[PDB]
């Protein structure tokens, strides 16, 4: 419908390839 | 943030780029 | 629970798979 | 960190669960 | 099925241990 | 929509992670 | 197709490819 | 909702998949 | 294209075998 | 099984067809 | 950006993720 | 070719794009 976990799912590959060394702090609640 | 920003709509390189540390 | 090396945008998956509603914070900084 | 420790050698379910907000 | 419970509503991790063997 | 294929495509990999050396049995009909 | 060693969730994600509507048993016991 | 992109990350492992050594061309316009 | 046959309805491998070189 | 012929060695298509139900 | 070996679907996946509406060209004939 | 370049080796963004239509 929107499936907010499955496109988190990728969010989170995303950043893991964007951030790099820096890292990332992810919630799913903004 | 970044899920109700980059869910709806897709999400550039540089936009990720923001929620990094 | 699997017993491999997860590495790579899998270690982020089972993070994102495991902590769910709570949220997880990745740093790869050694 | 995380890495050396479940991708260097093998994690368990509650080793997994030590990185979770 | 895991198909029409896992896809419109998320599963947790005890929920999808249910389908292994 | 609901897009069972993208959806059984996570699933899967979930219960790899899940099963780990039990295996699973997954068919998409229920 | 390709001719390469497919290892963790891949072996599984061409298991969801290759087969579809007719299923698959994944079981790594050795 | 038809999310275009999430489904075009799936679609580009499958046509890696698929494709092997001939490889792909792939446009998110047709 | 692919983006419009392949993501409303599913495509099998022989379908995505199309778009290959 | 199926890891020691796709993953320890290579497979082919047909190969991987032998683990469909 | 990460700094790693991208191998496999990865490497196609992050083609996905940089080039965006541009497109890419798939093609490992070494 | 691309795989030699990053998978072979490491590449970085502006060699990523050497790659896009
Ligand atoms: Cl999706
Ligand atoms: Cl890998
Ligand atoms: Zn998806
Ligand atoms: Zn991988």
């Amino acid at each position: 419908f929107v499936n907010q976990h499955l496109c988190g799912s990728h969010l989170v590959e995303a950043l893991y390839l964007v951030c790099g060394e820096k890292g990332f702090f992810y919630t799913d609640k903004t | 943030g970044i899920v109700e920003q980059c869910c709806t709509s897709i999400c550039s390189l540089y936009q990720l780029e923001n929620y990094c540390n």
